[PDB]
Parts: C-alpha cells; structure tokens; sequence
RNA sequence: AGAGGUGAAAUUCUUAGACCGCACCAAGACGAACUACAGCGAAGGCAUUCUUCAAGGAUACCUUCCUCAAUCAAGAACCAAAGUGUGGAGAUCGAAGAUGAUUAGAGACCAUUGUAGUCCACACUGCAAACGAUGACACCCAUGAAUUGGGGAUCUCUAUUCGCACGGGAAUAUCCUCAGCACACGCGAAAGCUUUGAGGUUACAGUCUCAGGGGGGAGUACGUUCGCAAGAGUGAAACUUAAAGAAAUUGACGGAAUGGCACCACAAGACGUGGAGCGUGCGGUUUAAUUUGACUCAACACG
C-alpha cells in the first residue's frame, strides 16, 4: 500500500546496483541484504572496569600507560532482530529522516 | 599423579634475539621405546616481541614471534624462526571506514633455505587539505603498490639468510623501508607487516643450527 | 610437594590460560607456549549441579579457583591468557562466565599478561546453521 | 570468621521488578594498617537500605547486578 | 570426565579418551573487517591476488563520415532461486524423512540429525514483490552541501604533504566543465513526485509502443503452439454479486515502545474469606402461592 520510505530501507537507489549480496544476521541468522541490515560497530573493553582494576593490579607489564585490548566487532541485524534488541526503534513520522552518520 | 613423570625444559630462542631462553615446559620420561627427544621436535613455542626482546616499550608489545624445536641439546631446547604475528586486537584497530586497505602476499626464498610468505597490510590517508569524505585509492595505484611491495620484498629479502632475515623483520627495517618508497604513490597511513609464516625449512644441518644459537646458555632443571 | 621447573624461588613461571567461553558453558584451561600439554583441565560445568547454571558466571569464578589450586601445585606462577568467543560462524560475542575466570585468577593470587582474543574469526565462512528466515 | 562488615557509600538506585532490592555500592569495612578496600564492590541488598548502613557481606567479592 | 543444546530439557557424542589445546595434512564451499544511500553491467547479476583473452562506457580532439535515425506486432538472444537430464563433487547448510521437546492436539515454530539439493561442466525450463510496483527516445525547468569517471585553469583563484626506477610522479586545495548513482515552481484523491518528475495537460496535440475498463468465476475450461517433465505462452463463457479497492483522518485495540500513577494494583504481609455450627440474599426443586426487581467489576446484609 503506502509507501513507509524514500528508501524501501536500503541504501541501494534505483539504477544502482540491484543485488546486493546478502548477508547473515547475528543473533538470528535471518539472511538480508547488505543493505538493509542494520550494521554497528563496536570496540567494547574485555574486562568491566571493577574487573580492571584487579587484573591491571596483577600484572607485571599491562595497566600504567599501558592498557587492555578491546574487542573489535561489526555487528549486522536483522531488522527484526535489531528492534526486539532496542538497538534501534521506531519513530514518529516526522522524525524517521535523520542521519547520524559518524561525527564526532 | 601426572606431574610425576613428567619433566621439565627451557626453550632456547636463535641468539639474534636478546632474552634467549623464554620458555618453560614438560616432557614425559623418556618411557622406553618412546624417546623424549623424538617427541620434542616440531613443537612450536610462541612468545610477545617484547617479552622476547627487551626493546619495544615504545610500539611492539604488539608482534608475536613463534618457534620451533629442530634440536635438543642437553635440557635446553633449540629453536628456529617459525612465524611472526601481529596480535589480534592490534590489527582490528587499524581498520577505518572510508578508507581503503590494500593487501599483499609475498613469497621469498632465502640465502638461508626457506621460503616464507609475507603479509604486507596498507592504509590509505586523508591528506591535510582534504576537504573529501573518502581517502579511496584509484585501482592502478593500488596496483602499483602490490608491485613495488613485491620487488623490495623479493630483493631484499632473497639475498639474505633467515638470520639477517628475521632481524629485518624484528627490527622493523623492511617496514621502514617499505613505507619510505611506497609512499610517494599513495599517501599511506599504516603499513605493517601481518604475518610472516616460514613455509620450507630447506634441511636439517647441525652446525647450521649451532652457528645460529652462538654461545648456548646453562639450563639446569 | 609442588613440583616446579629448578627456579629460584619467587620467580615465576609462565603458562598460557584459554578461556573459551560460551553461552552454554566454560572452559578455564591452562597449557605451555605451544600447549601441546595442559595441567588443568576445568569446564564452568563441573562445579554444577544443573545444566541451566552451567555457564553461569559463579560457575567459571568457581572453575578458575580450582585451576590455581592446581597451578601452585604445578608450579606455575603466572598466566598469559587467551580468550575465545564460541566460534567462528556462531557467535563472536564472548560468553559471560568470561571475566568471572580472570578475575577468580588475579583474585586468586596468579600474575596475569598479555592476554589475547583467540575466538576463530571467518574470512570468509561455510553457510550459518540458521535457515534464510533465521532461528524465528 | 565470615563477617566482612561495609559501609553502603550510596544507593546505587532501585534495582529490580517490584521495588524490593537496591542497587548499593558498598566500602568494606575493615580497615587495617594495609587497609583493604575493594574498593567498591556493587551488591543489592534485600530490603530498606539508607546512606549509612553497616551490612556484613557472608558471600564476599561477587561482582553483583553486570548481566541482568 | 564430562560434553552438546535449550526458556527448561531430552534425542546425540563420551574412560574403546568426546569437549578442550597446539602444530600440521585432505577435501569442498566461501572471499569477512575495508563495504558506503560507492562503483560496473541491457537486465538477471557482479567483492582475494597474479597472469591472460575479447570487449564497454565516459572524456579528450579545428580527425572521418553525411541522415545512416527514434520506437516497435511477428522473430531472435539473454534471464535469479527452485526445478529437470547425463557425468563429476560432496565440506557446510538442508525440502522430504527420522528422533527429542512444546502442546488440549503440534509431522509445525525450538533442538540433535538427514536425503534431494546447495558447488562444478554440458544441455533443457523461462513460471519472481524479475519493483523504482514508475515503458522507450527528445526538449524546458531554481537551490544547498556532497559523491564516482574524464578533462581544463591556477605553473582573483598558487596553494599543501610525499621524493631515478611502473614516476617530467602521486594525492590534496580553489574554480570550471562533460558524464554517471543520489540527499523553488507545478502537479496530485492524498501519500507524495521535482534539472534522476508522478511538473511544463480541459489553456487538453513532440514521437513510437505495451497493458487496463466494477468485484468474482479465473489465469480456470476447451483448442492449440512449446517442454523430458514440472510447466510456459494464448485464454473464454455460464453463473454469481453491490460493492470490492485507494489515500488520508478521528477513535478503539496490541502477547509495540516511551514517560509516568494507583494498596478497589502488586511487592512485605497483617487480619480471615474458600470447605462443618448459624443468621438472607440469591439460584434451584417444590406447592394453590412460595409475588418480584437487579446477575463480571458497577447483584447476591441490595431494593
């Protein structure tokens, strides 16, 4: 019926590509198109900090002006997957056109 | 219990590297027919640059160097250059959108018997003025890349053997080497070099080895 | 008792911990450099009593004590560590009776370095057990 | 003995469905000449609870809420 | 000495050593991160590197040619996934199948499996939400920041960083320009469209072509052409029906979210109501009559 978006929730315009590989949802395994998921990513610390304390504490070399490793992820959802998980959530009409893209 | 029979070893490391002996571990007894030794060889051993080295508080906590045993002499164990890494988490922090990475493999057969792929990693820079969103390199520049990556590899490395080969690698030169002459092509942020795994070990000569170990230390145990 | 490399005494000696830790259980497991030989073997599910609290956080910080009650006796001192998410195709997120393992060791009296993300990362990956719609 | 008596710092908020336990971010008590602090461990507790409340900890160094 | 897997389990694997940890070896698939509102291709589709074979667009040009063109019944080629044929391959996943759970029932959804298949060569099929649900060629059309190719100027904008060797180079900055994918008028039932039109249309005319004529029946029936088959193209009527449908609005509802608030709500939890003793009220069965209202909260010690 209605058209919901400008975009049909892609990045992919018409007389652009039109496949689009498609691609494995974490937490799911739902298969969308590159496109369509909702990718985020991440650098989350190994440890929590209380957890810190006591390892940096621990150890001869790490924790002066020295830290921890990270974990470094991409993460793509399903659009399914993506709203039960709240990473993302609906909004009002008004609103559905905004881009964060990455500043700062 | 099982710490019984078993017994004790140090790892000795090829004498180009600072702290030689970096490894403690166990064999079980030489139990017959069986032969401790037999059982050693081929087990690589894997070390943190920097705990290897005494160098690098400045840059490479971040290298992984691995071993192998092709000796054993006494209750020392005596090694050769196996792999070198760059840590995991190191190599997923480079990474940038908007960005082009480009990859190389290289394969070089040493003066010294072996054939070892390299794995060269470069990033592309966002130059001072750049008022664009992209930092994208044309394909025939990457290209180019590739080919200069390659022909400094191959000459440089070839001529070499693993001793003075591994010292280009755990030193770094190369890698300074191969930014100073590729960067004039394209504006590079990072090239660092991935892996180095050793593919042919060209034979097993004694004096080969002893030669490289030098003056080999006491491993009571 | 212990029975130690000849080192003088204080010293420390190295050993490598893989944690590998799912969201189904733990693994709190400690080798030499290579590992072609371990001296603890303890899975956050032999502490448990119930398959449900098998990967339970209190499960590893209960697994990783018995691991140094172990390492004192095996002589070793300190601990490199490796960490590993459940796998490669499946899930990259590491578990949580992750982080219940080091602390149970630093609080446990170990030294700990270098540690290390060991979870098997796909370049490109086999299909995922999940059919196109997903697990629904 | 197991008594390892601390102090609540502060009321770390209302945690949970039905009003019942609170987050609490608690100083061990203990002091010594190397005084052990954890310092802070976050614990809930079971019940009121007010700016400075003595609570002794009979299952010491958990980690408390992280997960759910 | 457990492992797996789940909401919790169990089917399944384990002292004949699984799970786990190192280094390898074998096979088949696959090309992560970089990866974008990016590029290329007529569409379908296309992601490692190196070599290699024919092409394709864009741009540059005071080359050549001189109407050779636009769109198209019939006709031809290509067409994702599944399918089909003969050989190969057989790692992962997995229609059918088997097993354990779930359930009032439940081969379903979930879990351990598993055949065809998924992959490749050579043939067929031509049946997509094959979508931008938007035919092709041409013209006119305002604005802001961007982006991918190529070119030009700076050598009023001229400037930055890198330094025989695939290099009198590479990228950037300012400005222009052609060509590509995209983020004011007017029109529209509205949603919305906009130099990437759904604009320039009752003030109706630039050209060609395809399809539609209330909803069903029905893409069915018969006929016929094509196909190994599955099926594809072409395609009615009898009969039935007063609406079906589109956009938008205000309510209502949600096992959607988001802030809140309630002891007729819960917590923590005090006192007994539930089923005998007995006060009536109601229902019932009874009898001439058991007069009658009011049946969730807002009916029943109430009239």
């Amino acid at each position: 019926m209605t058209t919901k978006r400008r975009n049909h929730g892609r990045s992919k315009p018409a007389h652009s590509r039109g496949r689009v590989k498609p691609i494995h949802c974490f937490n799911c395994g739902r298969l969308t198109p590159k496109d369509k998921a909702v990718g985020r990513f991440v650098v989350r610390r190994m440890l929590d900090a209380a957890s810190a304390r006591d390892v940096a504490e621990a150890s001869p070399v790490y924790g002066a002006n020295f830290p921890m490793p990270k974990l470094y992820m991409k993460q793509r959802f399903c659009i399914a997957c993506a709203i039960h998980s709240r990473t993302v959530r609906a909004r009002p009409v008004g609103n559905r056109k905004i881009r964060y893209t990455k500043k700062v | 219990e099982t710490m019984a029979r078993k017994e004790w070893y140090d790892v000795v490391a090829p004498a180009n590297f600072e702290k030689r002996q970096f490894a403690k571990t166990i064999c079980n007894k030489t139990q017959g027919t069986r032969i401790a030794a037999d059982v050693l060889r081929g087990r690589v051993f894997e070390a943190n640059l920097a705990d290897l080295n005494q160098s690098a508080g400045e840059e490479e906590a971040y290298r992984k160097v691995r071993f192998t045993v092709q000796e054993v002499q006494g209750r020392n164990l005596l090694t050769q250059f196996h792999s070198m890494e760059v840590t995991t988490d190191k190599m997923a922090s480079l990474l940038r959108k908007w960005c082009t990475t480009m990859e190389t493999t290289v394969e070089v057969k040493t003066a010294d018997g072996y054939t070892m792929r390299l794995f060269v990693v470069a990033f592309t820079k966002p130059q001072a003025n750049q008022q664009s969103r992209n930092c994208y390199a044309k394909q025939r520049l990457v290209k180019w890349l590739r080919m200069r990556i390659t022909k400094m590899i191959k000459r440089r490395l070839s001529k070499v053997q693993i001793k003075e080969a591994v010292s280009l690698l755990t030193r770094n030169v190369l890698s300074d080497a191969l930014v100073r002459r590729c960067n004039p092509i394209l504006p590079l942020r990072e090239l660092r070099i991935r892996k180095v795994r050793v593919v042919r070990t060209p034979k097993f000569d004694a004096q080969a080895l002893l030669s490289a170990h030098g003056t080999i230390p006491a491993s009571v145990e | 008792k212990a029975y130690g490399p000849n080192v003088k005494k204080g010293d420390l000696v190295y050993g490598v911990v893989h944690i590998f830790a799912s969201f189904n259980d733990t693994f709190v497991h400690v080798t030499d450099m290579s590992g072609r030989e371990t001296y603890v073997k303890v899975t956050g599910g032999m502490k448990v009593k119930a398959d449900r609290d098998e990967s339970s956080p209190y499960a590893a910080m209960m697994a990783a004590q018995d691991v140094v009650a172990r390492c004192k006796e095996c002589g070793i001192n300190a601990l490199h560590v490796k960490m590993r998410a459940v796998g490669g195709v499946r899930t990259k997120s590491p578990g949580p009776g992750a982080q219940a393992a080091l602390r149970a060791l630093a609080r446990a009296g170990m030294k700990i370095g270098r540690i290390e993300d060991v979870t098997p990362i796909p370049t490109d990956s086999t299909r995922r057990k999940g059919s196109r719609r997903g697990r629904r | 003995d197991q008594a390892q008596v601390g102090l609540i710092i502060k009321v770390l908020g209302r945690t949970g469905s039905r009003g019942n336990v609170t987050q609490v971010r608690v100083r061990l008590m203990a002091e010594a000449g190397s005084p052990d602090y954890n310092r802070t461990i976050v614990r809930n507790v079971k019940g009121p609870c007010k700016e400075n409340d003595m609570l002794s900890l009979m299952e010491t160094e958990r980690e408390a809420r992280r997960l759910k």
